[PDB]
């Protein structure tokens, strides 16, 4: 009856739209299921411009590839929102949504109405949240031990690159925090670390720096590259005027005023430079090994470069907006706009400042600080995609170690949490039901659908997932009567079980909590949508 | 998001195949598709019904109000409409009467079914509702019958049968059209009363000849068949009377030719000189035996050579050409002759009798008069139909066939079994089925009560086409049926019916004086076909079409 | 027109109709063209 | 000639009435599955690509382009129900679509003139409002426990019924915060702020009184946590103001050009001194802020926020109590925001968020909704607006009417008794409304999987016993009364649904012709 | 169900004209009056004649209502009724076909 | 590697071909899903020539309507041949083939090889034949019972 | 049997996207594709190596045996070749010697 409204309008009702939601989610899952696990496949994104991007994360894949199917758009927007807050779980949510639909679609053909199916999802999900509190283990972060942070950070890097580069990047992402902590304030910000993209050495030769690194080099040759003692002066004012707000001009009566009107603009430039030179010599005069460095956010007049060249002052222009807040944390100084107010107290301190020339550009390196409140990570690569592949591995590793400090509870990984929910959701007894036979249908579909995560890991390794999970159920049966608590994981090497706590594999709290809740809403709305309609004016 | 999945895995069938099911309001669209062609036949119902013009692809125009004839030239698309189209064609062939009733009744059963489906009644329960109500409907038709035809032929009694049937088709003048058809029926009846023989009648015996020009009042009834023919040798008024002896030959008149390689063989000039005079003596010897028997007319079924037509003009023998077959077959039934293929002398017992053969101008061309007289009665009489327009001549020919088909209804059953006309048949069934719906417990009473509501279309159609308000006239008619039956017998209130124009307010007293009645044998098959036509549409949950 | 095509005779737009004084003027001038040819 | 260039051919008579009724029925047929607690969902595709998945009646109609001219009038009926009330937009089209479906076998069959039917529809509309008024009972509007069960009426259909226990606490404090004494509470949706934050959990939410801004601080030294915040709203930008007269300065002496830049720096410092007179802790402006005015406010500890939405400034003035003043010379201690507290900037990777907590009766609140995805979060936003709209009509009038099939059938029973007593030409169109009110309770059974034949047959027999509280269950389909389960809806929702359907039915029945090609 | 198009079934084949409304029977009246317009000046001994040229370029001059309607090919259903009465009147009596 | 053998060719293998047999047989079974049973739906076939075929037999649906999918062609020839010899079982075989593909498709996604799945079909089918001997009921034709032929014909 | 099912995934992603995966191709197939450009560098290696003429769309002709210079002016649709092209670019930028050995 839709064509009577519009001739070009189309629709698919009841099972016509139901087959779309099950197939489109299964087709999208089949592509992204091969990326789950350390043995997962590597996708190469090639656009019309010829750019090559190698990443195993579903956030970049779904962003570069436009999805025509409307059903998979909900999964892409759900996996995108999962990467925003938790920085992880893109592939996990995609694999859960498609599995919740296929398991529930089998009961629909048996005569089960989708309404009671959605009831079994919400009741079983609330019981999983209660089990999540008992299954998680609280940790003490006051000791700041390295061994605990290395194993958690390595687990996220094993899903990106091989084990050779993982061992190199593991202490880097572990050192990504270090001196940044607060006991009372609880505020933790990962935007203070800088991601540098440059081609130098090899991707495995990168190292961590304890201080800020800038991409701007010395504008004048006489500016000393290496400075033992430097006082960073933050200047947000532009020394070179781009334009005057009020329109004005210079009208000279005689040619003698031409050089005078040109010197009139020299007074305002020298007025800002007069207080800067007096600030350097204010501390101590004729003092070797002590330099003075200015980092400016706006442009610097090339004419004024010779003013600082005689005093051996390093100047940097066109700094990033996020760089101003980082100068206070690293150098310990204070952000200043104009030069009207200066003092040695607001100046920063650095133990080593040097610059290196890579290609046609020069980069500024600042390190050796007393109590630096921020740091940076230098990402080097041998090609174009090496900068994008390592960056996606670090950014996904930053959010992993952040949840450890934000939440002291750590949940073991390697599919140990999904297997534990299988036996718990089989029989709920009289605890939570709400109906006779109506609710138990949706709970059974949600319980067997959580086993796709451990089975997908085995399929990427080339083994039999049914044989791996067979020995898992046999161990959990004997562990209950032996009065011993054991966490059974999945090992992809020999095709046997393992212990995630001993093997060093753990998962974040916010990633697993938002994955179950996020995938439940996506799969529920698709089961509750019986019609797919398209209408509008072209 | 930009483009739909466009029904994935639809490649199982060709792109021209479409699936339509009772769900998604398509069963309502099928009922709504009936109303498009239903209103076309509503204005054509009754004596005030309006004829329709339908132009085919060849340019032929047939103007008729008959639902069975109109649906022939129309191209039908929707599949369930073809169920309604083919249902009206069967009623025209079988009983030759009640074609517009099957079209209207089967269409109203689907209209009242739209409310039945909306209330949640399954297709199975709706079918059982009409089947149980139809069996009770056929039983009440035999209880409400009044009067009988009794004797086969009567001057007055034939005005209560053919006349009310032809009143709806080209109403015009009443007694003019009724006398022309009723006269031709009395000629084809074998009569022979008290003999105990089984009566017989043929619907193809009476033939209608369409002749343009003149007026309807100038039409007459001819006991013989009328064709357009030009006599070859000469024309004869045959005033010498003493009737005639006529013979019919289905084979042409000519020298018998070998079916394989007919060839003239002449060895010498002696055989060539006698070859020209030899063929002349063959036809002379064959035609002499026919002329000696007193045969003044010979009917030929194919082309006759010129050498054979020469000796036929010598003895003054007429020549008739009867092409094809059926035209020649009905000629022998008039004179009672038996054709024989040979050219020899016919048997005197197989010769026919025709008193006069005349050739006069009627519509501008020469027609031959086979008309019979009082004695030596003949069968398969023809009716000369004069009209100004050829379009009126086509439907009146079918209007006469409706009266001829009504005569067939006087043979197979025990009698005529006249029913009250003017829509009084379908109105009385409303009060009887309403009481029948209450006597049946359960949920099946919903389809039974609505089955009687579909009978309200007959009084509403006759009132709407008459230029009267259906809201004022129809409830005033139930006042006669709302008083049920009194404490005394002899209740004449069953004769109340719907009146056209005039003073309105019901009227025409009892229809017994009006003499318009209906046939019981027609209403039996009219309800059965119309019910199965609507049942078939409701019994189809899914419809599949090809190429469109 | 009321919105429906009105065609009395096939090839409606092909055939033309002349009436009134213009129909008589075209007939006289048609003979004058033939006359001036024959008069020479 | 062509005469009229617009639809020279005309379709009139019964052909135009069928096209208007058939197209109007198709509008209600698609949303039949959208009614009831078991109702399904509908997905829509706009030419922009944004996907909208909801069971709401209005959201489906306005996003579908209908080529049928008379069927577009059915699309705007939900806008009347949404703008005036916001609840019951689905029942309006189902009722209005059933009227024309039931009124169809009259002009074609009974040949009754439309105006004759219109006179019967207006008389049936007056009697319908009396039946709804009789079945309505007053309740306490100050009872918090009673208003929680009333908001669950529209929630039972929506997917948020799982969070309904939490959702009622969010919508209750939202309406109570913005309302004030004066036409009674005169609450307006514009004062309620609903912010959509991707990610998080739906079970964890709180009602925040204030304005949630996504803008970061203009300077790193700016304190993100203030114990006693003071908000001063300024519409004038802190950047140097330029005259619109296009003043051109002719510079002659050498000290003229250097003085212009100094005066520009003196006025920016002067405008900061006018602000520091009251010593505000916070500064919020709707325009850009120059880098020179940032340093002058560092000594006074003035946190500056730039590029704030224009409508958000009016919402800040309600919570903080500050008065908006454009010029810095008129700033006084009375115009400074007071009683505000709990100013903190929470660190989230996506955006920087600022929190405000209040301690002239008009207030405002910002509800932070955390969903599982951006598209589901758009659904909770729409479900929260419809949940707060139910509490509006409860506070306007104490009248409360039953729902769930009890109100629709209570009218049809009263219309059946008066129909037999009319005995006239208007008796037939008067019975059309009685059968038109049956679509809503019949739809609830078809979506629940029950048998509408046996349930509706015994349902009418119950209303004849003298009780109007008998409804239809959405799950089991029981004939049990609605007093036990507690379904109740404001009378305004029932009145606006019946009034709109009657006024819309009379509009399409009066259209005897459809023409196009005008191109005005 | 076999496709997302789901075409709407039309009762009549494409190309069929419409009817009912208002003025459908009036269209048949104006068709006969327009044909009458040509035969009116041909009535009476002082009447005029009509020149008709067919597609074969066959010149024919006739004031007779029967002959004029034979030259032109009338595709209008209702206007052909005037052709039947003109040929029927000419067949029997032969005169009065114009009247 | 087929693009090197032929300039223009179309092929689908492994997971692409696994969805061919499962999905195509699912759409064919759904057409005959409402057909099976005495209360089943009634379908009418109307071709471009104007003919009308109204029946509940699944064989007429397969022969009159063309099938582009090659998977259903194997099922259509199997369902047609079942009605040839036994006069019954057209819609039964379609429901057996289409469903057995889907019931075994869930384990194919689990990593189970198709051969060991089909090997279990023969083992389970041979048990249906041994059970068929004890399941069937013997009837003696020497009694000439007319009521027995009435109930069987009404099926 | 005339038309293929077209697969359900055809509606997923777009028709312009092409997929090469394990068992779907590549796997020493695409390795045989770069042998055309690999043989190009084999003839240019050594003191007896052969120079190659390359005409850019702009018309400038660069004749050299350097693999880093040749692969820079050539427009190559095959993506995995760019992995080898960008590998030779680093050899020229940093060390500046041995570009033919890397390829």
């Amino acid at each position: 009856s839709l064509q009577l409204l519009n001739p070009k309008a189309e629709s698919l009702r009841r099972d016509a739209a139901l087959k779309v939601n099950v197939t489109s989610a299964e087709g999208l899952q089949s592509v992204l299921e091969t990326n789950l696990g350390p043995k997962g496949t590597l996708k190469m994104l090639v656009d019309g411009a010829g750019n090559i991007k190698l990443t195993k994360d579903g956030k970049v894949l779904l962003t570069e590839m436009q999805i025509q199917s409307p059903t998979a758009v909900l999964i892409a927007r759900a996996a995108a929102a999962q990467d925003e807050i938790t920085g992880d779980g893109t592939t996990t949510v995609v694999c859960l949504v498609g599995e919740l639909l296929r398991q529930a679609h089998r009961f629909i053909q048996e005569g089960v109405h989708p309404r009671i199916i959605t009831d079994g999802f919400e009741i079983a999900r609330k019981e999983s949240m209660k089990f999540l509190d008992e299954f998680k283990i609280s940790k003490t972060n006051l000791s700041n031990d390295r061994e605990f942070l290395l194993q958690v950070a390595r687990s996220s890097l094993l899903t990106k690159v091989d084990a050779d580069l993982t061992e190199v990047l593991t202490p880097i992402v572990t050192d990504a925090v270090l001196s940044v902590y607060d006991a009372q304030a609880d505020n933790l910000d990962l935007h203070m670390v800088e991601i540098m993209q440059m081609q130098h050495l090899s991707p495995k030769d990168t190292t961590f720096i304890k201080g800020l690194v800038l991409d701007h080099g010395g504008r004048h040759p006489d500016m000393p590259t290496r400075v033992k003692n430097a006082y960073v002066l933050i200047l947000n004012v532009s020394l070179e005027y781009e334009k005057t707000e009020v329109n004005s001009g210079f009208f000279y009566s005689s040619a003698d005023q031409r050089d005078k009107l040109a010197a009139s603009e020299r007074k305002f430039v020298d007025a800002k430079l007069k207080k800067i030179i007096d600030l350097k010599n204010e501390v101590c005069g004729m003092d070797p090994d002590k330099g003075f460095v200015i980092i400016n956010q706006k442009g610097i007049d090339p004419m004024s470069l010779d003013v600082f060249a005689k005093h051996n002052i390093l100047a940097l222009r066109r700094a990033k907006r996020r760089n101003m807040e980082r100068l206070q944390l690293v150098t310990g100084g204070e952000a200043q706009n104009s030069v009207e107010d200066l003092s040695p107290q607001i100046l920063g301190f650095s133990g080593l400042v040097y610059q290196e020339t890579i290609g046609e550009e020069k980069f500024t390196y600042v390190t050796e600080n007393t109590d630096p409140k921020s740091c940076t990570i230098l990402i080097k690569g041998s090609t174009h995609y090496a900068l994008a592949q390592t960056k996606d591995a670090v950014r996904d590793g930053l959010r992993a170690v952040a949840n450890v400090l934000k939440d002291k509870n750590i949940i073991p990984g390697a599919g140990a949490f999904y297997i534990a929910l299988s036996r718990y959701l089989r029989s709920a007894n009289m605890n939570k039901l709400g109906a006779k036979g109506k609710t138990k249908t949706g709970i059974e579909a949600f319980a067997e659908a959580l086993l796709v995560i451990p089975k997908t890991l085995v399929k990427n390794s080339g083994f039999d997932p049914l044989d791996v999970l067979a020995m898992v159920e046999d161990e959990l049966d004997d562990a209950q009567d032996s009065d011993e608590t054991r966490y059974v994981g999945v090992d992809l090497n020999i095709g046997d079980s393992c212990d995630p706590t001993i093997e060093g594999i753990w998962d974040s709290y916010r990633v697993l909590r938002n994955a179950i809740t996020g995938a439940t809403g996506i799969a529920s709305n698709l089961l509750l949508c019986d019609e797919l309609l398209r209408a509008g004016r072209s | 998001s930009l483009r739909l999945p466009q029904n994935p895995n639809a490649g199982l069938f060709k792109q021209g195949y479409n699936s339509y099911s009772n769900a998604d309001g398509q069963i309502i669209k099928s009922i709504a598709a009936i109303r498009e062609l239903h209103q076309m036949c509503l204005t054509s119902m009754g004596p005030c019904g309006r004829n329709k013009i339908i132009v085919n692809h060849l340019g032929k125009i047939i103007i008729t109000n008959d639902a069975a004839t109109m649906l022939r030239e129309l191209d039908i698309v929707h599949p369930a409409v073809k169920v309604l189209v083919m249902a009206t064609e069967q009623q025209k062939i079988d009983m030759g009467d009640g074609t517009n009733l099957v079209m209207i009744l089967a269409g109203e059963l689907l209209n009242v079914s739209e409310k039945l489906i909306s209330m949640g009644l399954s297709a199975v329960e709706i079918i059982q509702g009409y089947n149980m109500a139809r069996k009770f409907t056929l039983k009440e038709l035999d209880e409400m019958v009044v009067g009988e035809i009794t004797d086969k032929n009567d001057k007055n009694e034939l005005l209560k049968m053919i006349k009310p049937v032809i009143s709806s088709k080209k109403y015009g003048s009443e007694d003019i059209l009724s006398e022309l058809v009723s006269e031709a029926v009395s000629h084809v009846l074998p009569v022979a009363q008290q003999a105990g023989e089984i009566p017989y009648f043929n619907v193809d015996s009476i033939r209608v000849v369409k002749i343009m020009g003149g007026s309807l009042s100038n039409s007459t009834v001819i006991k013989g068949m009328v064709f357009n023919r030009e006599p070859e040798g000469h024309v004869k008024s045959l005033s010498e009377d003493k009737k005639h002896k006529v013979a019919v030959f289905t084979c042409p008149l000519d020298i018998a030719n070998t079916e394989t390689k007919g060839t003239v063989l002449l060895h010498n000039a002696q055989e060539m000189l006698d070859f020209s005079k030899g063929e002349e003596k063959q036809i002379d010897a064959m035609m002499k035996e026919i002329a000696d028997m007193g045969v003044e007319c010979i009917v030929a079924g194919a082309g006759v050579g010129e050498l054979a037509l020469h000796y036929l003009n010598r003895y003054g023998i007429l020549v008739l050409k009867v092409p094809s077959k059926f035209e020649l077959r009905r000629l022998c039934r008039v004179c009672g002759a038996t054709p024989l293929p040979r050219l020899g002398a016919p048997t005197p017992e197989e010769l026919g009798l025709v008193e006069t053969v005349k050739t006069m101008e009627i519509g501008g061309d020469r027609v031959t008069v086979f008309k019979q007289e009082q004695g030596e009665i003949s069968r398969t009489s023809t009716i000369i139909l004069r009209g100004a327009t050829q379009n009126n001549l086509d439907d009146i020919e079918r209007a006469i066939d409706d009266g001829v088909a009504a005569v067939k209804g006087l043979m197979k059953p025990s009698g005529g079994k006249l029913l009250p006309g003017a829509g009084a048949t379908e109105i009385e069934l409303i009060s009887r089925i309403t009481k029948y719906g209450e006597r049946t417990p359960g949920l099946l009473q919903l389809a039974i009560k609505q089955f009687a509501v579909a009978f309200e279309v007959v009084p509403r159609t006759l009132a709407e086409t008459a230029g009267l308000d259906v809201n004022e006239v129809l409830p005033n008619l139930y006042a006669a049926h709302n008083v049920t039956e009194p404490g005394a017998v002899k209740t004449d209130h069953l004769y109340k019916g719907v009146d056209i124009d005039g003073e309105s307010d019901e009227g025409v007293k009892d229809i017994r004086e009006e003499n318009i009645y209906d046939m019981l044998a027609t209403k039996k098959f009219a309800i059965n076909v119309a019910t199965e036509a609507a049942t078939t549409v409701l019994s189809i949950d899914q419809i599949i079409m090809a190429k469109k | 027109e009321m919105g429906r095509p009105f065609i009395i005779v096939k090839d409606q737009g092909n055939k033309k109709r002349q009436h009134g004084l213009e129909a008589k003027k075209s007939h006289i001038l048609a003979a004058r063209s033939v006359a001036s040819i024959i008069k020479t | 000639v062509v005469f009229m260039n617009a639809s020279q051919e005309r379709t009139t008579g019964r052909q135009a009435q069928i096209s208007n009724i058939t197209a109007a029925k198709a509008v209600a047929d698609v949303i039949r599955t959208c009614l009831g607690p078991k109702a399904m969902l509908k997905m829509l595709l706009d030419p922009m690509g944004g996907l909208v998945l909801t069971n709401d009646g209005h959201a489906i109609l306005r996003e579908i382009d209908v080529a049928h001219p008379a069927a577009k009038s059915m699309l705007e009926l939900s806008r009347t129900q949404d703008e005036e009330v916001g609840d019951g937009t689905t029942t309006v089209i189902i009722l209005a679509g059933e009227i024309l479906a039931q009124c169809a076998p009259y002009l074609i069959e009974k040949n009754i003139h439309p105006v004759i039917i219109i006179q019967a529809l207006k008389k049936a509309l007056t009697d319908a409002l009396e039946v709804i008024k009789q079945v309505s009972k007053p309740v306490d509007v100050e009872n918090d426990a009673a208003m929680k069960k009333l908001i669950q009426a529209s929630i039972g259909t929506k997917y948020v019924i799982h969070w309904s226990e939490k959702m009622c606490e969010l919508a209750l404090d939202a309406v109570k915060t913005v309302r004030k004494d004066l036409n009674f509470e005169i609450d307006i949706k514009r004062y309620v702020r609903v912010e959509k934050i991707p990610g998080g959990d739906v079970l964890d939410s709180r009602v925040l009184k204030g304005v949630l801004l996504n803008k970061d601080v203009v300077h790193p030294k700016m304190s993100r946590h203030i114990e006693n915040p003071r908000v001063v709203l300024l519409d004038c930008p802190l950047e140097y103001k330029k005259g619109e007269s296009q003043t051109n300065i002719e510079i002659e002496k050498e000290e003229d050009w250097n003085r212009i830049l100094q005066i520009e720096e003196e006025q920016v410092q002067l405008m900061c001194e006018q602000i520091l007179a009251v010593r505000p802790t916070l500064v919020i402006t709707e325009k850009g802020v120059s880098d020179l005015a940032q340093h002058y406010l560092l000594k006074g500890g003035c946190s500056v926020l730039r590029r704030v939405k224009k409508s958000d400034n009016n919402r800040i003035a309600r919570v903080t109590g500050a008065t908006i003043v454009n010029r810095v010379e008129d700033l006084k201690e009375s115009d400074v925001g007071t009683n505000c507290g709990l100013f903190k900037v929470e660190m989230i990777g996506d955006e920087y968020f600022s929190f405000l907590d209040n301690c002239g009766l008009q207030k405002a609140c910002t509800i932070m909704l955390r969903g599982g995805s951006k598209d589901i979060l758009n659904e909770i936003d729409r479900n929260l607006q419809d949940a707060m709209a139910v509490a509006r009509n409860v506070m306007l009038s104490p009248s409360l009417s039953p729902g769930g099939g009890a109100t629709e059938m209570a009218v049809s029973v009263k219309l059946a008794e008066k129909a037999k007593q009319l005995e006239g030409i208007q008796q037939w169109p008067y019975q059309a409304v009685a059968d038109a009110m049956e679509c809503i309770p019949r739809t609830l059974i078809q979506n629940a999987g029950g048998d509408p034949i046996r349930l509706l047959s015994q349902l009418r027999a119950k209303h004849a016993q003298g009780n109007f509280t008998t409804g239809i269950d959405g799950d089991k389909g029981k004939i049990v009364d609605m007093v036990s389960y507690g379904i109740w809806e404001p009378e305004v929702i029932k009145q606006q649904s019946v009034k709109t359907a009657i006024e819309s039915a009379c509009l399409l029945l009066r259209v005897d012709d459809i023409v196009s090609g005008v191109r005005k | 169900n076999f496709g997302s198009q789901t075409p709407t079934i039309v009762v009549l084949k494409e190309g069929t004209d419409a009817s009912q409304g208002k003025g459908q029977i009036i269209s048949n009246i104006n068709a006969c009056v327009a044909v009458q317009e040509a035969l009116k000046p041909t009535l009476g001994p002082l009447g005029s004649d009509i020149l008709i040229v067919t597609s074969n370029q066959k010149t024919t001059i006739s004031n007779d209502g029967a002959t004029i309607l034979k030259l032109l090919d009338v595709v209008h259903p209702a206007a052909k009724t005037l052709v039947d009465i003109s040929r029927a009147q000419d067949a029997e009596v032969g005169d009065g076909t114009t009247s």
